[PDB]
């Protein structure tokens, strides 16, 4: 589960229950994040097992998790993700 | 030479830098002038500067600090303290932009070029609004408003004209695509006022961000601005009438070169700047400097070296800026931030950069400019120049090089879509009580106060009025303000020579004859008999000598506070005509062009007393003109209650409109012209009065054959004529308020003096003047059956408001009585 | 080592900052304005010269911190700073006893005058010069110095403050002309005034005039400029000369509060270096007495100096004590001496006080208690200087007894005249022929040897050719035939506004860019040569205006009052910008000749039209200016064909008659294929107040089959005839009123008696129902032609607060509104 | 009998025939020679003749009496010579 902190649309919840869920500005994205900060693809979350990851896919402003920026992370409950002006808080 | 003179020159060499450096930096994207650009041996030679220095490490620090893609102008500053802190953040070595940083700046780029693509290829005449050439506006504005929100601001308030407006509405304020473009057609969305909130991208601040409302008229809306931002700054108790001195509200003002150098309203403004009654805490500029004013070269528009020399004026620091780097603009902008909120001081950025496209559609700028155009069209664009760059230097690889050209379709996508789904689908009467609490309030003098010997009889007569009567103009004003004060209403009054009053009246403040200090018997109503606050305010002030600005920021003032009394006073209304662009762009026409509501009060000393052209007339007939339904009040008390009662009905209607009186001069000590406690205790506003005689005397209406209508001080020498010949057979009906025609009332009234056979508008102005011209046209169309055959009295048609001879006024006046009673 | 980098910065900081410190505050007010000591002795090296402390200490003190208070290290130029820095930083010779006695000469006629006018008459203490005399021998040394220069004219704008003292004691003019029938006070505090100055010690005599002016303080500032502008250009001096002496010197005067409030102050000093609007340097005078009625400094500006606003073109500051009328005098000549070195302003600060109050009957320690007991304690300036002069020797006690003898002489010359005083069109054809419009056409292809046209002008220039032979002149070439007959007939034409060299809708192109080197051409300028060589006396003077409307305005006003023959035109970039010159449109355009007997022939060109483009690209506010008329004061007109204009035009410059002109210009009129003109038309006819169709004037149209009359004036003619065509409307005709005001009555009722069956009258106009010309003709025809118009009903858009909608698809429907109801 | 001729002042041109004892020359309106200048003080200089010798004397004016671009208290006169009283010049001629 993914809960928007900071953004136009904060409150805003998202389910994490697919293989892969798409993070970015593309319309047709799982987390539809519209803002000129956010690369039209951005991220992707990735469910492996037990374990969900944060993936940048070729974004200009980065994916940053806890403040430090990412290519890939393993998410762990309470983790910060910045995608583009959007922080969102990822719970278990 | 010696050591001694080798020192001297270096110590100089380290002055002309400081001091103009500037004019040999590499400010300018296009290099239009080729020609803008101690031995060799000295250069291992160590100087004194307490650090000992090289002369080649001095030259390279020099340079860097002065010479490359930023000029400072800042040795014209007067206070040492404001030089030092600029030299110490300019003659540094700079941190190098983290990618981080440098890739939102490229971001920030690849959204201003998207948004202009596709301004140019989906719509029709958007070429003269383009930002081409201009994109890293967008970056240094996001700079700005970034360092504000890290400053811990409440909000930036944005002023520009149209170039890049719309690009701004969605790139800074953050408006989406389907309100910036909903049935768009250059548009009025131009013109309208927005509010967004800035989220930082890197910090954990949020920032209010507006934009104000303007007209085409280039720089009319900077005093307006300053005059919002007061408001608002007033509001959250922050600056000048504030208990903290964040002023926590930033004015952001945006300029083109041709327009700052050339419209005086700029430096009326900046005057502005440090006043008691107008400072913001300083404003931030930026000058959008394409070098080129629609067909005009720079050599035509202003007379010095640079588009701001005019914020010189005030000992403003100026940074001229090479827009094609887009890192030094962001930088520039920061630093301009952080001097603000250290000095409380306007700072100007003056950002270079070039004009892409003609100044309108078809046309073809090579015509009259073919050596700027010719070296324009082999310039890249800004984005594709920083992206370059950003490889060049190896900041960014070729594959973030592409994910940042993916960055940019997908913000060109982003806006075409939006686009492409948006097309498919109340009493005004107060108790005795509160008559006499204001009154008493003139002689709560503080202990050890010195009342000056010819205001002490002021303060004890209004002490006599309010318990007593014979109300007169100057105190029934004060007794209308400061009851609203008591009720929790903020009021602000100004103007030139405002707190005592032009003509001795007013006496708002009064001041000690031994000491200098300040008393303002009206701000003892902010406070409740048991102690607590009204909520209230009486905020007076003495404007400087400005028309233009002064008015702007009155209007600014009532839209940035709608529950405020704003009121602005013309030393004579003949001078008001200095405000016409406000009068005209703003005050009477803001409400139908963009839905903007203001309730600012112009008062208008006027009236025919032998003073000559300029101290007579605050131009009723073109008030009258201006005016249509529903826009502004317009009215010419003749009594102090009835004043009293139009400005309470004013600030407690609920209405946001603005509000014109034309108010008296003699009429203020005439002694007929005073009113009875009852006309404020037991009274309202009348928009239409009859002679006493007939309300409260035993006069009859009956024996009228004749009706004069009028309006203002002429009544009160009408009636004396009157009452002379003891002329029964003719009556004087005033009209107290002029726009809009109080209709009903108007026909009520008449219908009193049945045996009327002659009706006659009186008038003290020329024929062309005065409400005659659209009183002689409207009232035989509104009132058919009471005004057909409405003739005029008056002074004959004038190219001037009056004569310019005391003798010839007296004359003229004795004709319209002899006449009037013929 | 270390001392040396003290020493250099100390003299730097003198140059820079002394001012702060300077005597210059004859009141000394503010109490709180004002290396070791065995360094004093130290020599240091100076620019090369070799100098005490103690001694580059006193020549810095003696420069910078005495009675003058000097700024100039802002300015860019170093050959200016030096210039400065040369006449400031060395050892003053005092000024002989003849100067010191001249100057107190001076100062006697000043407080002679000022005791004379606070004696004889009520109501003047508003306009004393007490506390601020020093002005005088002030403004005297600035002139004498321009005589110095052997100089032509110097023109004086000021306000109130000291006029009379000024007429009489400047100018020279006699106290029964000043005070003739003497009543903002007596009309003579704005009148305008011209007298010959003698210079007292030199061979020079100069000429020294003051120009009129409202009370609207500084709103003179741009006309002085203009003025001086004009008679420069006729003295062949300066800008427009073959010589650069710019012998004509604009003296401008101010007060403290309005120089820094005022935005047409910081307007007309950014034209001070401008090629179309450059006098060579204004010499400034802010007669600075530190308040501003009841506002102190502190309300009024947000700088330290009130003069701070000149540092935006670069001019040298001199901030002068008051009480020092040598330093003023020395300050003066310094300030004319720079004024002619480098063609730039300067500005005089001179620090006096208010000695009355504002007002009659107004204790001004009401409001400023501290600074009025300071007052009360000071001596009068010449008493001062009189006694300064005993106290150091330079004059004995029997000339000072001489000096007072004079001064009760100079009190009793104006107190006897007083009491002695109290004791007692052209309508010459407009016409040009075939020849004279061939000749303009042929200029536009007689391009210099070697010149490259833009591909996009070209066409305009083989096309002016084209129509001066063939016809269809449209409404840009007319203009310009109208100019270019005028500068062939021996007249100068002035044309200037927002991008008037090439048009704002790129129709004019009076102005030509070579494509590849960026040299101009102007083809109108050839028309100053007449075909056997010898020069016509006319002159083509066309410029882009600076970014400015009211300055603009102002100086255009101006530049006609200096040069009656001139043609002078403004243009608005559209007719809406206007307002911004609305201090000079009603102070000076509409009401000077009634108010001063100021005569202007200054031609507004304001661009207006209904065309879909907002209530800021729409109206002139036609209803603003026609308010404003009264007989005899301006002529307003909207034309509707390019020939209408182009003999509009050459009436207003050949009547022979001083009286502004404002058009109501077009827009996409300019390209409208139905209004252009036929040769016949300038070479056949003349201006016409009202137009007819031509199927009643030239075809075969029956004006006996008219009930409908249509009365309008401008563009929409072309789409009420285009309306008439279409449905073959015989019963409707359509008049045109060229000529707003004055209304040509006769002329009117002649044409309308020619439609006998005439039922109904209605104004037709795109204007809102409160603007245009229907306010004031609704009310004004029924009246003046009660046999032609009782009954006459409006046609128009509904009432509104802007002059337009801000939507081009409800201007549309407006537009098609007015033709259906026109037509219904 | 001489004659004194205005060479400059706004009366330049104007005549002056000295043929008497004294002949004032002044501001005062009752001057023999009435010199209209605020330069001028209200008793300026006199023209004093005496038997056939023309002297000029400066009677306490404030900006003194010239005699060929000289001041001087008084001096005698000699066709020719250049008198300045104020702004004003004056010629003296035989
Ligand atoms: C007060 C005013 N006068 C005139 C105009 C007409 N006008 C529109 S754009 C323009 C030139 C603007 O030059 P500049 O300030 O450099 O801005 P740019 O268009 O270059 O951004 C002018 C004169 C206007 N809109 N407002
Ligand atoms: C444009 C304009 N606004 C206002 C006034 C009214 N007014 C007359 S005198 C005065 C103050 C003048 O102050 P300052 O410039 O210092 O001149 P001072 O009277 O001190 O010589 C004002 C506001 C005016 N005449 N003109
Ligand atoms: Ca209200
Ligand atoms: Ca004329
Ligand atoms: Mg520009
Ligand atoms: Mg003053």
């Amino acid at each position: 589960l993914l809960v928007v902190k900071r953004g136009p649309n904060a409150g805003s919840r998202f389910l994490l229950d697919q293989p892969t869920t798409s993070a970015g500005r593309h319309p047709d994205s799982d987390i539809f994040l519209d803002d000129v900060t956010v690369s039209r693809r951005h991220a992707e979350f990735r469910l492996e097992g037990g374990e969900f990851q944060v993936v940048d896919v070729g974004s200009l402003n980065g994916t940053y998790v806890n403040r430090e920026p990412v290519d890939s992370a393993v998410l762990a409950n309470g983790d910060e993700v910045q995608i583009g002006k959007f922080r969102l808080v990822f719970l278990t | 030479d010696s050591i001694e003179d080798k020192n001297a020159r270096v110590i100089e060499l380290i002055a002309a830098y400081r001091n103009r450096g500037h004019l040999m930096a590499d400010i300018d994207p296009l290099r239009l002038d080729n020609t803008r650009f101690l031995t060799l041996w000295d250069l291992d030679r160590e100087f004194k500067v307490v650090q000992r220095k090289k002369l080649r490490d001095i030259l390279s620090v020099l340079r860097d600090a002065y010479c490359r893609h930023v000029g400072v102008e800042y040795t014209h500053i007067l206070e040492p303290e404001q030089q030092r802190w600029i030299q110490e953040r300019v003659e540094t070595k700079h941190d190098k932009p983290t990618v981080a940083e440098q890739k939102y700046i490229l971001s920030k780029l690849n959204a201003a070029e998207a948004f202009e693509t596709f301004l140019q290829t989906k719509y029709v005449g958007q070429k003269r609004f383009s930002l081409e050439g201009a994109e890293t506006v967008i970056p240094m504005m996001d700079a700005v408003i970034d360092q504000c929100a890290e400053h811990g601001l409440d909000e930036v308030v944005i002023a520009m004209p149209h170039r890049g407006r719309l690009n701004v509405l969605a790139n800074i304020v953050g408006k989406p695509y389907s309100q910036i473009f909903s049935e768009f057609e250059g548009d009025v969305k131009y013109h309208l006022g927005a509010t967004g909130t800035y989220i930082q991208m890197f910090g954990d601040n949020d920032i209010e961000v507006s934009l104000t409302a303007n007209p085409s008229h280039l720089e009319a809306v900077d005093p307006v601005l300053e005059g919002l931002v007061r408001a608002k700054q007033d509001l959250l108790d922050t600056g000048e009438e504030g208990s903290d001195n964040r002023f926590s509200v930033v004015p952001l003002m945006l300029h083109g070169d041709a327009a700052f150098a050339g419209q005086g309203v700029v430096a009326e403004t900046l005057n502005l700047a440090l006043l008691r009654g107008y400072r913001t805490g300083g404003t931030i500029h930026i000058v959008v400097n394409n070098q080129i004013g629609f067909t005009t070269a720079p050599t035509d528009s202003r007379s010095s070296e640079y588009c701001t020399d005019v914020a010189k004026m005030i000992g403003a620091p100026i940074f001229h800026v090479n827009g094609d780097d887009p890192e030094a603009c962001a930088w520039v902008a920061r630093l301009a931030v952080d001097f603000r909120q250290a000095f409380k001081k306007d700072v100007v950025i003056d950002m270079l950069c070039y004009r892409r496209r003609g100044h309108n559609e078809g046309d073809d700028p090579s015509m009259t400019q073919p050596y700027m155009y010719d070296v324009i069209d082999t310039k890249r664009g800004s984005r594709k120049a920083y992206t370059e760059a950003l490889i060049g230097r190896g900041d960014i690889s070729m594959k973030e090089a592409e994910d940042a050209l993916r960055d940019y379709q997908g913000q060109l996508e982003a806006v075409f879509n939006e686009v492409r789904e948006l097309e498919k689908h109340l009493a005004t009467a107060v108790d005795k009580a509160m008559l006499q609490r204001i009154g008493d309030a003139h002689l709560a003098l503080p202990e050890g106060f010195t009342v000056h010997p010819r205001v002490r009889p002021v303060l004890e007569k209004r002490r006599e009025m309010a318990y007593e009567g014979r109300i007169d103009w100057a105190f029934a004003e004060l007794l209308a303000l400061g009851s609203l004060i008591a009720e929790g209403k903020l009021v602000r009054l100004s103007g030139q020579d405002t707190q005592r009053g032009t003509f001795t009246q007013r006496h708002a403040v009064i001041v000690d004859r031994k000491t200098g200090e300040e008393f303002t018997p009206l701000q003892l109503l902010a406070t409740n008999p048991d102690g607590t606050p009204t909520g209230g305010k009486f905020l007076v002030y003495n404007s400087a000598l400005s028309e233009f600005a002064a008015v702007g920021f009155e209007y600014g003032y009532s839209v940035g506070n709608p529950d405020a009394m704003v009121l602005w006073e013309a030393q004579f209304g003949d001078f008001v005509n200095g405000a016409q662009s406000i009068i005209d762009e703003f005050i009477s026409s803001g409400e139908a062009k963009w839905g903007q509501l203001s309730d600012v009060v112009l008062l208008l000393p006027h009236g025919h007393e032998g003073q000559g052209p300029d101290h007579t007339s605050g131009r009723i007939e073109r008030f009258l003109q201006l005016w249509a339904e529903g826009s502004m009040t317009i009215a010419m008390p003749s009594t102090p209650a009835n004043y009293f009662h139009l400005l309470r009905r004013h600030g407690k209607d609920g209405i946001q409109r603005p509000l014109i009186v034309f108010t008296p001069k003699s009429m203020l000590r005439n002694k007929a012209a005073v009113s009875d406690i009852r006309d404020f205790t037991e009274s309202k506003f009348r928009s239409v009065l009859e002679e006493p005689m007939y309300t409260d005397g035993e006069g009859d209406r009956n024996k009228v054959t004749r009706l004069l209508l009028t309006s203002g001080k002429i009544y009160y020498e009408l009636a004396a004529r009157k009452a002379k010949e003891n002329r029964e057979d003719v009556a004087i009906v005033r009209i107290e308020q002029l726009a809009p025609l109080p209709r009903r009332r108007l026909a009520e009234t008449l219908d009193r003096y049945p045996n009327v056979k002659e009706k006659f508008w009186v008038q003290e102005e020329p024929a062309n003047q005065g409400a005659w011209p659209s009183f002689g046209l409207t009232l035989p169309e509104i009132l058919p059956d009471h005004f057909t055959g409405l003739k005029r009295i008056s002074r004959r048609a004038m190219s001037a408001p009056s004569s310019g001879s005391s003798k010839v006024h007296a004359v003229e006046q004795q004709e319209i009585l002899d006449t009037a009673f013929g």
